[PDB]
């Protein structure tokens, strides 16, 4: 229904695992909240102390 | 409270900036699904 | 067919290994470059 593991990941389909392939591609790593707050937080020290 | 109001605001701004880099990832990887299924 | 597949996918993909493994692989990378 969601995931079985890599032992099995051909079950789903030819289409889906195409259009699985060509997501991947497209979209970059998965990050986290903790990525995008350390971004911010990487922001903000570079603007420099007042 | 003038500390806490700076503080409070720099905050704000912070999750804002978060927010947006979310937003834009998001709405890039989104356009540019639709042009790959267009293509199949 | 199903069980058939699955053999030959776990044979073709190596062992599955978990966040800590490569945190601890960047870890170590990061550690031979030396310190400045």
């Amino acid at each position: 229904a969601d995931e079985i593991p890599a032992s099995e990941m051909f079950l789903l389909g030819r289409p889906m695992l195409q259009a699985r392939l060509e997501t991947l591609q497209t979209s970059g790593p998965h990050y986290e909240l903790d990525y995008d707050q350390n971004r911010a937080m990487l922001a903000t020290l570079n603007v420099g102390p007042t | 409270w003038a500390a806490r109001t700076i503080f409070m605001k720099s905050q704000i701004k912070r999750q804002e900036a978060v927010a947006k880099a979310i937003y834009d990832r998001e709405v890039r990887s989104v356009e540019l699904a639709l042009k790959i299924a267009q293509q199949q």
